[PDB]
RNA sequence: GUAGAGCACUGAUAGGGCUAGGGGGCCCACCAGCCUACCAAACCCUGUCAAACUCCGAAGGGUCCCAGGUGGAGCCUGGGAGUGAGGGCGCGAGCGAUAACGUCCGCGUCCGAGCGCGGGAACAACCGAGACCGCCAGCUAAGGCCCCCAAGUCUGGGCUAAGUGGUAAAGGAUGUGGCGCCGCGAAGACAGCCAGGAGGUUGGCUUAGAAGCAGCCAUCCUUUAAAGAGUGCGUAAUAGCUCACUGGUCGAGUGGCGCCGCGCCGAAAAUGAUCGGGGCUCAAGCCCAGCGCCGAAGCUGCGGGUCUGGGGGAUGACCC
RNA sequence: GGUCGCCUCCUAAAAGGUAACGGAGGCGCCCAAAGGUCCCCUCAGGCGGGACGGAAAUCCGCCGGAGAGCGCAAGGGUAG
RNA sequence: GCCAUCGAUCAACGGAUAAAAGUUACCCCGGGGAUAACAGGCUGAUCUCCCCCGAGCGUCCACAGCGGCGGGGAGGUUUGGCACCUCGAUGUCGGCUCGUCGCAUCCUGGGGCUGAAGAAGGUCCCAAGGGUUGGGCUGUUCGCCCAUUAAAGCGGCACG
RNA sequence: UCCCCCGUGCCCAUAGCGGCGUGGAACCACCCGUUCCCAUUCCGAACACGGAAGUGAAACGCGCCAGCGCCGAUGGUACUGGGCGGGCGACCGCCUGGGAGAGUAGGUCGGUGCGGGGGA
């Protein structure tokens, strides 16, 4: 839950030659800094999958550095569904605002009756301090059948965690399945 | 949001201050009443005559008439005779009437 | 053999193009009366030595140099300097 | 039969195809997705036959996702007729997809299953297509 | 106020939440409790769409001032016109069918009038280039350098095996080279070899037995180095008989997924064929790098003509 | 067959202008107040409360920048 | 006359007269390939042919024979679109005569699968060498019908 | 020349909504009264006049806090003036200059001019 990954900064050099260099170009912030960077694309990936905007990352800069960052932003090319560019978030002692891995556990009553898990959020966002970042948060969708859904007003919520939205946000539901039958009074339609 | 004050306010003085001439504003609170002089090309007071300032009592139509023409005498010795009237937002009548009256005779042009 | 039943067409017309915008800038030097401004409705205000005509045409009142402002919710003014 | 319900206007200009997908380029619903390679008019019709392709597919089960919608008025002139008097008539609607639109989407279906039923729903279509799964890089989206 | 983008307005819009009302059942009705895998306004979240939507918004474009700019520039007055069927190409739109050597506009260009010159086989408008005249001199452009046909059968480095090159799509494939990621592995794997691979199936059943193998009927339990109420063959049927499977043996690599380069199929026409032809396969094809050279009426050299300007003339004639 | 003048919007490629038997709509009137001026006032809509009285008549309260109104089509403008 | 003002669906709205509809195959002249009908050409919507998908049919079994909803092409026979050659003339259907070429093959030849027992048939592949009848009806092309046949192919050639 | 208040402009939400607190010496406001001037399609609500018993409850001024609203980089990308290349073709790609919108970090509970009154 805590991930390394080699950075290094960069001025004059075009993004198009660094992309096509292998590399990614990215930028390093919080109130305080702001440095532009790149990471290796392939090493990145590798990482990033894992990480994801939910874990953090330790930046191994040249100088020896080694800041704890989460990624905060990332910009795709549109047409090839591929990264191209990383906003990485150097953490403070403050607290932050974050996407935290929503666990559903328990098969919905719904489920069996044969509908789906929509799962509608997959990550809440939070206020917490870095030194106490939680991950897996379990979520009881078991006493869930169709027609039912349960909000961010239902969540185990570690200590010293904030609901960072609205209580009201609807977390995860459960749908009637798609069905051929369906289809008979969708042409009687 | 807008008080019909506000409106009234803003419609007459704006009125006034297309024709470009020297503007005389006017403030009547329920114990005094105040009139100063302004250029609103440059922003700025170029002579003030009130109540507060004058010392000044004894009803207030009566004592309105007074710092009118009080204004008019170091108007006129700054070289000020053309002006305008700024009539605010207050009906012109009465107390305001009777500062424009002074300051008229006071040898001011409006 | 070819022509057969086409059709007909219920709308095909407009009016003449009315020659609207700014017709003097900033900076352009004018003689009183120049016509600054062709517009409909208030999309410039008139300002210092300029008037408004019936049909919101905004005019130089005096010689001198055309000059606008931006006033944000004041709405924009279309001036003139005079000059000394 | 996708079609809006009213509209502003009844007949739409053809307009060109420019450029990448606007957005909804990113899976937001389900865990795979189907994605447009090339760019094109998908039609009312192809939308519905993909969908019941899939639906056909995993009989009773899972959910599927439609991120297209058209709202294009599809217009033709009648058959055998010559130019001029006036444009055609409205004859059906039709979506504008554009390379990196996701189009459909899936959920609640086993792998397998989902590879096969976006599989088929792209040979409805009239473009080149590619399925994908939902990523660490759509969750950041 | 466009391209882009965006949803704040006008509309559109999929899913979910929430929620007026509407519908089905219940209570049964008189009013009220209804609860609702149905329909759904407003509203909220996710996700989008629009020439006649815009909270936003470039690049550009326009005009003004200052500066450069002496040009077959510019401005004023007047004499003489011709033109008022255009076209192709690139780009931006409408119409059309995201047809047309289509049509209608806009910006540019060329043909028109440059059907003069080089290239593109041939070819107004594509690439190169604006032809005053002469030369058996030179350099280059595009395009080329194996022969027709001027110049490298040049030099490195890859790919292709289809004559692909030498003109087509969805889509199909153990073509081929190159990158990856994923399990397997001598804690002896993959390929075959191989002793083994009894059912108390007394299948719940079956009827001229329809006792594992028409009969998609819990779809048993055993001895374990491993043997399924069965992956199969003679059957409506006993025999027979493969597979699963562990077991050694063998000894060193094997399996699956993804991306890139180049190629294969899909690929049927009417007088005789063909990449212009011959012909071409570590190329005479494709891609990367380098050094040469060929070549147009362009540019240069030499001679001459004429127009304009500026000098000369310390004058016309003439001269530079 | 349709059209023929005028106006609004788009097409129109961010100055102006720009075509098609391209996409949508209007006009051939009107007002002695719907004109001039001085003075005063501020909408629509929502929620709550209110005899007859309702979705909506008139009254009270709180909210509300303009989504109302501006004779007429549309655009622009507009409660300073 | 001057000044003010009135009479215009002069609406074909820059308004030819104060005052005006048809017809010609009985027709004529000047022009136009600036412009239609024939044919060519570009296009290929329509037309014909061939594919991709595998929903489902075929007792059983997706693929013997079939192929929902949809998707991709080839050809240039049909009807069109466009108006590029031709209006100082490119004669237009069917028949006859003479053919010749294409092959997406009607027959004959060689094959694969078959829900191929055999005989037959179905479907696909190869193959263009040769062959592919005579009548009734209608101008007919097309089409129906009679009698046969190994078969009574379809297209191009200015629908030769 | 620092502080508070009053009138008035300018910048036009970083200034606003909402919340909590503070202020009556002075100013200002609600306040007191309807004789007079003036006034209400009814009402001294508003406008107006004569006042000063009361109060900062309202309003307003000044603070404080970031729920709302508003502002919002850097980095990257879209698009693009100009110049090019690959592909039969649909469309892609390169150099050069310019460069958004969204979103991320983050900012914000205003800043200033002229006059008047009152302070230390
Ligand atoms: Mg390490
Ligand atoms: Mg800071
Ligand atoms: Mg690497
Ligand atoms: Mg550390
Ligand atoms: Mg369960
Ligand atoms: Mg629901
Ligand atoms: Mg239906
Ligand atoms: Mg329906
Ligand atoms: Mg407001
Ligand atoms: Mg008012
Ligand atoms: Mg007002
Ligand atoms: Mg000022
Ligand atoms: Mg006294
Ligand atoms: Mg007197
Ligand atoms: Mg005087
Ligand atoms: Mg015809
Ligand atoms: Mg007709
Ligand atoms: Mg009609
Ligand atoms: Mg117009
Ligand atoms: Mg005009
Ligand atoms: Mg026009
Ligand atoms: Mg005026
Ligand atoms: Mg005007
Ligand atoms: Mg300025
Ligand atoms: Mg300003
Ligand atoms: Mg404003
Ligand atoms: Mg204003
Ligand atoms: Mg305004
Ligand atoms: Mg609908
Ligand atoms: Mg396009
Ligand atoms: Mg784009
Ligand atoms: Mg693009
Ligand atoms: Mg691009
Ligand atoms: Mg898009
Ligand atoms: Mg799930
Ligand atoms: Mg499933
Ligand atoms: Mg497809
Ligand atoms: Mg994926
Ligand atoms: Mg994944
Ligand atoms: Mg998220
Ligand atoms: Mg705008
Ligand atoms: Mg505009
Ligand atoms: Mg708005
Ligand atoms: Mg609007
Ligand atoms: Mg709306
Ligand atoms: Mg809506
Ligand atoms: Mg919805
Ligand atoms: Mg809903
Ligand atoms: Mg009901
Ligand atoms: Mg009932
Ligand atoms: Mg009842
Ligand atoms: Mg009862
Ligand atoms: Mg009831
Ligand atoms: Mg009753
Ligand atoms: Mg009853
Ligand atoms: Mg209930
Ligand atoms: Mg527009
Ligand atoms: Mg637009
Ligand atoms: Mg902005
Ligand atoms: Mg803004
Ligand atoms: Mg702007
Ligand atoms: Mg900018
Ligand atoms: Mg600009
Ligand atoms: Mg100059
Ligand atoms: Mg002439
Ligand atoms: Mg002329
Ligand atoms: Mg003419
Ligand atoms: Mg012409
Ligand atoms: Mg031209
Ligand atoms: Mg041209
Ligand atoms: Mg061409
Ligand atoms: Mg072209
Ligand atoms: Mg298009
Ligand atoms: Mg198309
Ligand atoms: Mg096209
Ligand atoms: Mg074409
Ligand atoms: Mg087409
Ligand atoms: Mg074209
Ligand atoms: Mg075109
Ligand atoms: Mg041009
Ligand atoms: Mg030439
Ligand atoms: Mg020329
Ligand atoms: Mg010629
Ligand atoms: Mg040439
Ligand atoms: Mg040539
Ligand atoms: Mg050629
Ligand atoms: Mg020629
Ligand atoms: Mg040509
Ligand atoms: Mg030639
Ligand atoms: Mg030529
Ligand atoms: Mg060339
Ligand atoms: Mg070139
Ligand atoms: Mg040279
Ligand atoms: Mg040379
Ligand atoms: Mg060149
Ligand atoms: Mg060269
Ligand atoms: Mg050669
Ligand atoms: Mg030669
Ligand atoms: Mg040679
Ligand atoms: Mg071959
Ligand atoms: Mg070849
Ligand atoms: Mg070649
Ligand atoms: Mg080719
Ligand atoms: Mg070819
Ligand atoms: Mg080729
Ligand atoms: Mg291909
Ligand atoms: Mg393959
Ligand atoms: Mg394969
Ligand atoms: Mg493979
Ligand atoms: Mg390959
Ligand atoms: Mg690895
Ligand atoms: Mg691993
Ligand atoms: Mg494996
Ligand atoms: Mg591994
Ligand atoms: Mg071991
Ligand atoms: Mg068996
Ligand atoms: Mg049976
Ligand atoms: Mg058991
Ligand atoms: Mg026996
Ligand atoms: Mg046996
Ligand atoms: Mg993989
Ligand atoms: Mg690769
Ligand atoms: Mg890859
Ligand atoms: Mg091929
Ligand atoms: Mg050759
Ligand atoms: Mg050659
Ligand atoms: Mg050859
Ligand atoms: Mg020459
Ligand atoms: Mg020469
Ligand atoms: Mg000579
Ligand atoms: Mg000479
Ligand atoms: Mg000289
Ligand atoms: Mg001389
Ligand atoms: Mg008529
Ligand atoms: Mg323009
Ligand atoms: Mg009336
Ligand atoms: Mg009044
Ligand atoms: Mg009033
Ligand atoms: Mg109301
Ligand atoms: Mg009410
Ligand atoms: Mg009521
Ligand atoms: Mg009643
Ligand atoms: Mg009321
Ligand atoms: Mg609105
Ligand atoms: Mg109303
Ligand atoms: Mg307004
Ligand atoms: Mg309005
Ligand atoms: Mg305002
Ligand atoms: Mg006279
Ligand atoms: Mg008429
Ligand atoms: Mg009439
Ligand atoms: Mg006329
Ligand atoms: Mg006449
Ligand atoms: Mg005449
Ligand atoms: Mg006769
Ligand atoms: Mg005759
Ligand atoms: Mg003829
Ligand atoms: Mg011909
Ligand atoms: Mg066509
Ligand atoms: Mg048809
Ligand atoms: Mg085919
Ligand atoms: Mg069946
Ligand atoms: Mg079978
Ligand atoms: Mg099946
Ligand atoms: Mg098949
Ligand atoms: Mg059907
Ligand atoms: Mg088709
Ligand atoms: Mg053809
Ligand atoms: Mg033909
Ligand atoms: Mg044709
Ligand atoms: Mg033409
Ligand atoms: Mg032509
Ligand atoms: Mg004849
Ligand atoms: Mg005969
Ligand atoms: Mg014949
Ligand atoms: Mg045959
Ligand atoms: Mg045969
Ligand atoms: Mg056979
Ligand atoms: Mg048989
Ligand atoms: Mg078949
Ligand atoms: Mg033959
Ligand atoms: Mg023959
Ligand atoms: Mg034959
Ligand atoms: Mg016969
Ligand atoms: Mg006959
Ligand atoms: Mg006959
Ligand atoms: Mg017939
Ligand atoms: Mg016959
Ligand atoms: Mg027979
Ligand atoms: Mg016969
Ligand atoms: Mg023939
Ligand atoms: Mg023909
Ligand atoms: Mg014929
Ligand atoms: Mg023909
Ligand atoms: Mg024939
Ligand atoms: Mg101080
Ligand atoms: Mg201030
Ligand atoms: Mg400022
Ligand atoms: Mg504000
Ligand atoms: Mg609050
Ligand atoms: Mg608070
Ligand atoms: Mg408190
Ligand atoms: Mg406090
Ligand atoms: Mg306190
Ligand atoms: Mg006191
Ligand atoms: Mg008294
Ligand atoms: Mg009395
Ligand atoms: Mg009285
Ligand atoms: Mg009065
Ligand atoms: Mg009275
Ligand atoms: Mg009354
Ligand atoms: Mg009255
Ligand atoms: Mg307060
Ligand atoms: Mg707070
Ligand atoms: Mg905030
Ligand atoms: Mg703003
Ligand atoms: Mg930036
Ligand atoms: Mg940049
Ligand atoms: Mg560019
Ligand atoms: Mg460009
Ligand atoms: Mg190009
Ligand atoms: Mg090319
Ligand atoms: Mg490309
Ligand atoms: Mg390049
Ligand atoms: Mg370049
Ligand atoms: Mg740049
Ligand atoms: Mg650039
Ligand atoms: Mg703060
Ligand atoms: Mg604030
Ligand atoms: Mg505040
Ligand atoms: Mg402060
Ligand atoms: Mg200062």
């Amino acid at each position: 839950m805590e991930y390394r990954l080699k950075a290094y900064y960069r001025e004059g050099e075009k993004p198009s030659a660094l992309r096509r260099a292998g590399k990614l170009p990215g930028v390093m912030y919080n109130r305080h800094l702001n440095r532009k960077v790149y990471v290796d694309l392939v090493e990145f990936d590798k990482v990033f999958r894992q990480a994801s905007i939910h874990h953090v990352i330790v930046l191994e800069l040249p100088d020896g550095q080694s800041l704890p960052t989460l990624v905060r932003q990332v910009n795709l090319d549109k047409r090839r569904r591929r990264p191209e560019h990383v906003d990485f978030f150097v953490l403070s002692d403050e607290p932050v605002e974050m996407y935290v891995p929503l666990r559903f556990v328990g098969t919905p009553a719904g489920v069996r009756a044969g509908g789906v898990l929509q799962e509608i959020h997959r990550d809440i966002l939070v206020k917490v301090s870095p030194r106490n970042i939680p991950e897996f948060i379990e979520v009881d969708v078991s006493g869930l059948e169709i027609g039912d859904s349960l909000h961010a007003s239902d969540l185990k919520l570690p200590p010293g965690v904030e609901l960072a939205v609205s209580p009201e946000e609807t977390i995860a539901a459960v749908v009637p399945p798609e069905d051929v039958e369906k289809l008979a009074e969708e042409a009687a339609a | 949001r807008l008080t019909a004050y506000e409106r009234r306010k803003f419609r007459v003085r704006n009125r006034i201050k297309r024709t470009g001439r020297l503007r005389l504003s006017v403030f009547r609170s329920l114990k005094h009443i105040y009139a100063q002089i302004i250029d609103d090309e440059k922003g700025v007071t170029l002579v003030s005559a009130s109540s507060l300032a004058l010392k000044l009592k004894g009803n207030k139509t009566e004592v309105a008439r007074q710092v009118g023409r009080a204004l008019a005498e170091k108007a006129l010795a700054l070289g000020i005779k053309q002006v305008a009237f700024d009539r605010g937002p207050y009906k012109y009548h009465g107390r305001v009437k009777a500062l424009a009256e002074g300051a008229r005779e006071g040898g001011l042009e409006f | 053999a070819h022509k057969k039943g086409l059709g007909s067409t219920r709308n095909g017309r407009d009016s003449q193009a009315k020659r609207l915008g700014v017709k003097r800038y900033e900076g352009q030097v004018v003689r009183a009366g120049n016509i600054l401004v062709r517009q409909r409705g208030t999309r410039f205000k008139p300002g210092k030595n300029v008037g408004m005509g019936r049909d919101f045409t905004l005019f130089a009142l005096v010689d001198g140099v055309v000059e606008f402002q931006d006033r944000g919710r004041l709405g924009r003014y279309v001036h003139v300097r005079p000059l000394a | 039969m996708l079609m809006p319900r009213r509209m502003k206007y009844r007949k739409q200009q053809r307009g060109r195809l420019k450029g990448a997908t606007k957005g909804g380029d990113y899976v937001a619903f389900g865990d795979f997705g189907l994605v447009a390679l090339e760019p094109a008019w998908i039609t009312a019709q192809q939308i519905e036959a993909a969908r019941v392709a899939m639906v056909r597919h995993f009989r009773r089960g899972g959910k599927i996702f439609i991120r297209i919608f058209p709202d294009k008025p599809y217009t033709k002139k009648p058959l055998e007729v010559r130019m001029g008097k006036g444009k055609g008539n409205v004859e059906g609607y039709v979506a504008v997809v554009k390379p990196g639109r996701v189009m459909f989407e899936v959920a609640g279906v086993t792998e397998e299953q989902a590879m096969e039923a976006l599989r088929i729903a792209g040979h409805k279509l009239p473009i080149k297509t590619k399925i994908v799964r939902r990523d660490a890089y759509d969750e950041a989206q």
